[PDB]
């Protein structure tokens, strides 16, 4: 096996593959003209194409990755690349730098399960940013219900839906793809939302999305991301949004950001417990601690409902307005002791549940 | 703190 | 006690002044002043500030993460009018009020008292430059409790930093323009960092006062006191090598980026690499456990005898980016002895590093 490649063609492959020994190195195969660049963990897959225009000998082998992407990073800018394998030693020359890195045989190097595609859309990378982004922060978190740390992905019309909750709190996000999709559900888990959201870079690649009974796999440029998917029951975010929550606010989002940032510093630090009183066109938002220490935030707001007060944990609410990149937030009540619905007041795309504190 | 579902 | 001061300018003084009384700050409205006072016990914080609007003489104390959190987070150019209420301190600033805790001032502990033995005024870059250039290889932790700090030498008209690790070494020396007693003191490392965080760029100039047991620093509105340590610092003349007739030159930056290529094959616990210097040219190797190799040849400006010589690759690349120059020297004597490495273009600073046996 050997290839010559320039320092530029590698770097970003070798950083999106980088991302039991054989596990901690990767797959490199030089075949048809073309360098392959293979990732795994057993769960998830990330597979590089590289165009080979110089001379090259086909071959395989797997190398310690985090090794091999220092090595070429630390190579400087305009630097070409030399591989070549002799022996059992990978050798790698650039300039007056050599390397020479242990391998581990391409032999060994672990496969997913075949399986067959049944669900596939395209859209634009754009498009998978704003639904991941939207909704990650709202995933569990070690919870022992395992299907609560990942995302949902739901297709349903010519929408994709990404859910994440964690019984607290929800987020939802729903985007027209521009294509008759089937009505179906997924779960990808925690590591598998992180990949897929770092493959994006933010050009103008179409994504290519291909939908498993148990794996996911996304295609971006020279790049193929596979993820086992998560068994499980998510739960249905139809019945977590408030059925009439007909009471309605609206404020600055940075402004009202900013009054629960303050109050929080006064809440209870383990609980985060504040408590909002609202009535016409006004918010008062108060939190006391242990130490009867207290803070006070007065706002103006749009608001013509009936009075009400209700307890939330700040970490909660300044989550979602933090997640909300908008000028003006709309909440949306019920009563004392139900959910609230938090969206921007400019777009329904997106909508946020945060159930309160007693 | 309450529970969604 | 009673004071109305704009957001900013109590921003830069909490930042600086920053158990249970050890996390209160003491405020002190005396004179048209504020006075804003941390301690750990081992060294102190005072910084003024002016008081234009109406204020009320008096002192309390209030915890320093939730005052300065508090204050940070009101808008930018806030009015933020403080007031004592009880046991309560009430902060209030446009319709955000906030009410904390106080501990007496009373109960806030002082520095023992102390007298001034010696004393020079030096441009604040000056010490800036002294501390950064050495401030790396103090030790943390060590149980030669007298490593863990920086020696502070005067001699004729110059001040001098020394810090080591008991392994490696720096050496900064600069003219200050007095002439001083001959004497040294250890700072704590703690109290160098904070020293050196207290030092603001600026035009005000940095008065130094050394007692027995103390040292104190005044800049502008701060005034920094700290306990020395109490001990024997190792002498940096019995370090440096005594005639080292071998000087290697190179860029700083192509030097730093062939060893940090090099360290990544070498031993993860031990870091050795190997030099061999010849007529303008140096070769760099590096190998680990794992019989890996890495080699890197760059051009040198180099007359000297060919040699061989090991060192730690870690305290090597230590030395190089606390540089920040564009040449480098390393002054060379044989495989058994230290190498002395400096800015080609200066010997103010000055870094020693051991010989390893590979
Ligand atoms: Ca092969
Ligand atoms: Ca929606
Ligand atoms: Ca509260
Ligand atoms: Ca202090
Ligand atoms: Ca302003
Ligand atoms: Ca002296
Ligand atoms: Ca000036």
């Amino acid at each position: 096996m050997k290839f010559t490649v320039e320092r530029e063609h590698l770097l970003k492959p070798l950083q999106q593959v980088s991302g039991l020994p054989i596990l901690g190195n990767l797959l490199l195969q030089v075949a048809d003209g073309t360098l392959s660049l293979t990732g795994t963990d057993l769960e998830m897959e990330m597979v590089a194409r590289v165009a080979l225009v110089q001379p090259h000998e086909p071959g395989a082998t797997t190398v310690p990755a985090r090794k091999f992407f220092d090595i070429c990073r630390g190579l400087p800018e305009g630097a070409e690349i030399a591989v070549q394998l002799e022996g059992e030693r990978m050798l790698v020359r650039s300039g007056r730098s050599r390397f020479s890195l242990s391998t581990l045989p391409a032999a060994d190097f672990p496969n997913l399960d075949d399986w067959q595609s049944e669900v596939e859309f395209t859209l634009p990378q754009a498009t998978m940013k704003r639904l991941i982004e939207a909704t990650q922060f709202s995933m569990a978190h070690q919870d022992v219900r395992y299907y609560l740390n990942g995302m949902l992905f739901e297709t349903e019309g010519e929408e994709l839906r990404t859910v994440a909750t964690d019984g607290h709190r929800l987020a939802v996000c729903s985007m027209p793809i521009g294509q008759s999709l089937p009505s179906h559900s997924v779960i990808v888990p925690r590591k598998g939302v992180i990949e897929l959201m770092r493959m994006l870079d933010g050009g103008d690649n179409p994504l290519r999305v291909q939908i498993g009974s148990n794996n996911i796999r996304a295609h971006v440029g020279d790049f193929i991301f596979t993820s086992k998917l998560v068994d499980g029951r998510f739960p249905d975010y139809r019945r977590v949004l408030p059925k009439n929550p007909d009471k309605h606010l609206e404020a600055g989002c940075d402004l009202l950001k900013q009054a629960f940032a303050r109050a929080a510093i006064l809440s209870n630090e383990k609980f985060r417990g504040v408590r909002l009183y609202v009535s016409e066109n006004q918010l008062k938002i108060t939190a006391n601690n242990p130490e009867q220490e207290e803070a006070e935030e007065i706002l103006d707001v749009t608001y013509s409902g009936a009075e009400m007060e209700i307890g939330f944990n700040v970490s909660y609410v300044l989550d979602v307005l933090n997640a909300l990149k908008c000028e003006n937030v709309r909440m949306m009540l019920t009563d004392s002791v139900s959910s609230v619905q938090i969206e921007d007041a400019a777009s329904q795309s997106a909508a946020y549940v945060v159930m309160p504190m007693r | 703190q309450l529970d969604a579902f």
